[PDB]
């Protein structure tokens, strides 16, 4: 029986070199023994039974054998030398019955084309010709962000005991634009062939938050791990472990309420990114919620950290306790700090935009775009500046300095004794 | 008299001929064969070609060519022991300071296009690099747009 052997192959992108196998029964690679790769040394096995169809391309290091399985998979070998492509046809067409397809990728250079899902890939041709295909198993999740706009996660590429060390520059994310009215269809199909997880049930749901930045009606969906936020032209997911810090910041006109995400990485709305969502309740909101939960799984888990149901209360206070319960980050409130007028922040404006600051325990805090965060421990000193029934603050820390103009005069000395009992550095020229 | 001058000067006829100035699309491309990809290409990593003005980037593990006048702009960002690249390329609705009558893509309602591609690596210096070269090559192709143009 004539076993057919591939020195210096790889799968699937693997760093190390392998030794490749044609048999009567199958596919089989194995890694070369030569390098010390932390990691299973069993040799890959595919049956002759789950082989659809083979094609061959140019792949990176020479000519890339790519295996379509019945299980909608894709097996990526590469490795192959121009000459090989005679032996290959012939022997996969011997064992397996198989025709070996030489596919020709577009080389133009051009980011326009169309789109093709495929049973096991997704393709994006340009001239007729593939220029890129993407396994489905590589999708880690899709978005719509934006009217004619979807966003693909691709499965960060780092230690799984069940993969060899991939070498090289990852790809991370793909952003399609597809024009017409026709994207939330491709959504929809690109959903259902990607098998993404499915009946998913959200915890609790929020529905028509009128967001400020950026400014829209937002259904609020809370999951055990993420945090999705729906809109009319952008859905994004937040992982919980991204919530670096809630505010829940009363406005100063005593009919509203704030409450304040800060997300790292920062969101993205085209080029702009939020790394502050800001939240405009009604104090006089009021809203019932029982959670989606199990009594088993809010006994084990959610038992002290979440309410089963929540009675008739303000809306942004359930709200920031669900946050609270699901991210295990503080709340943090307004401080000791009460202006003149018995207020828990001041009027004034950063640049050419007026808004509302905060000295909260910690850190002042701005809350309107832009939203700005300082730590007392990062400040070096504060300077007050006479522009005057108005007074300037500018704030100095290790990055640079932000002056606070418009601030009314009366409200100077309780500013200045808070700070100095915060232990910050106040200069009065 | 400039009424009727007018009136003499542009017929009906001409009105008919309209030279609509449907955008001419700039025809470039990066490459005519596989053999012209440079044999450096081999380490499933970005590469810039500067004689054929084309960025290669690792598309699950096949060298695609990008065109600099495909691409628009990017950006870098260092994030613990990794540093991101997203490259963003020309799509209507993001649309750059071109005027109507010459787009950088081929005028289709139907047709799609690829708005950006974020990259990760482990080596920080390099892809710091590798985004300058793709700085320079973008700097360069415009100047010399710029001095076709005045000439």
């Amino acid at each position: 029986m004539s076993t057919v052997d591939f020195d210096t192959i790889f799968l699937n992108q693997s760093k190390a070199p392998g030794r490749f196998r044609i048999t009567s029964s199958g596919l089989g690679w194995k890694p070369s023994s030569q390098v010390p790769t932390k990691g299973k040394t069993d040799p890959f096995l595919l049956p002759s039974g789950d082989i659809l169809s083979v094609s061959w391309s140019r792949g990176y290091r020479g000519w890339e054998l790519r295996v379509y399985t019945r299980n909608d998979k894709v097996i990526m070998l590469d490795g192959f030398e121009q000459q090989d492509f005679q032996q290959l046809k012939n022997e996969i067409q011997r064992t397996f019955n198989v025709n070996l397809e030489h596919k020709e990728h577009s080389l133009r250079g051009w980011n326009w084309g169309k789109t093709q899902l495929t049973r096991a890939e997704l393709v994006f041709n340009v001239n007729n010709r593939p220029a890129w295909e993407i396994p489905y198993s590589e999708i880690s999740n899709s978005n719509l962000t934006g009217r004619h706009e979807i966003s693909m996660e691709l499965n960060p590429k780092t230690v799984d005991e069940n993969h060899y060390e991939t070498l090289g520059d990852e790809l991370v994310e793909v952003r399609l634009y597809v024009p017409g009215q026709k994207s939330q269809l491709f959504y929809e199909q690109l959903k259902d062939k990607a098998d993404f997880d499915t009946t998913s049930e959200a915890i609790v749901s929020f529905e028509d938050i009128l967001f400020l930045t950026p400014r829209g009606r937002f259904e609020i969906s809370m999951y055990a791990n993420n945090l999705r936020l729906r809109g009319q032209s952008y859905d994004y997911k937040i992982q919980n472990k991204n919530v670096l810090r809630i505010f829940s910041l009363p406005r100063l006109d005593d009919r509203h309420h704030l409450v304040i995400l800060q997300v790292d990485p920062p969101l993205r709305q085209g080029q702009t990114r939020y790394p502050f969502l800001v939240m405009q309740f009604d104090r006089n909101e009021e809203l019932e919620v029982e959670l989606n939960l199990s009594d088993e799984e809010y006994k084990s888990k959610y038992e002290g950290k979440l309410n089963r149901s929540y009675g008739t209360d303000s809306t942004y206070k359930i709200l920031s306790h669900c946050l609270r319960g699901l991210t295990e980050r503080r709340v943090i409130t307004p401080g000791s700090f009460q202006s003149q007028h018995m207020q828990p922040g001041v009027n004034c404006s950063l640049k050419a935009s007026e808004g509302q600051i905060y000295l909260l325990d910690k850190c002042l805090f701005f809350a309107t775009k832009p939203c700005v965060y300082l730590p007392y421990s990062g400040i070096i000193s504060v300077v007050t500046s006479r522009g005057s029934r108005t007074f300037d603050i500018e704030v100095q820390f290790s990055g640079g300095s932000h002056t606070f103009a418009n601030i009314n005069k009366d409200e100077q000395k309780p500013i200045e004794d808070f700070l100095k009992g915060q232990g910050v550095r106040v200069k009065n020229e | 008299k400039i009424q009727k001058e007018g009136l003499a000067r542009f017929n009906k006829s001409d009105a008919q001929d309209g030279n609509e100035n449907h955008a001419v699309f700039k025809r470039y491309e990066s490459y005519v064969r596989e053999s012209q990809i440079p044999s450096k290409v081999k380490n499933l990593r970005i590469s810039i070609d500067p004689k054929a003005q084309t960025i290669i980037l690792p598309i699950c593990g096949r060298p695609v060519p990008f065109h600099i006048n495909s691409f628009k702009n990017g950006s870098k960002n260092e994030e613990g022991d990794y540093m991101y690249i997203r490259l963003n390329f020309n799509s209507p609705g993001m649309g750059s300071s071109v005027k109507k009558t010459e787009l950088p893509y081929e005028d289709g309602d139907d047709k799609e296009f690829v708005r950006s591609l974020t990259f990760r690596s482990t080596n920080k210096e390099r892809m710091s690099e590798v985004f300058k070269a793709i700085t320079e090559l973008k700097k360069t192709a415009v100047k010399r747009d710029q001095e076709r143009k005045t000439m």
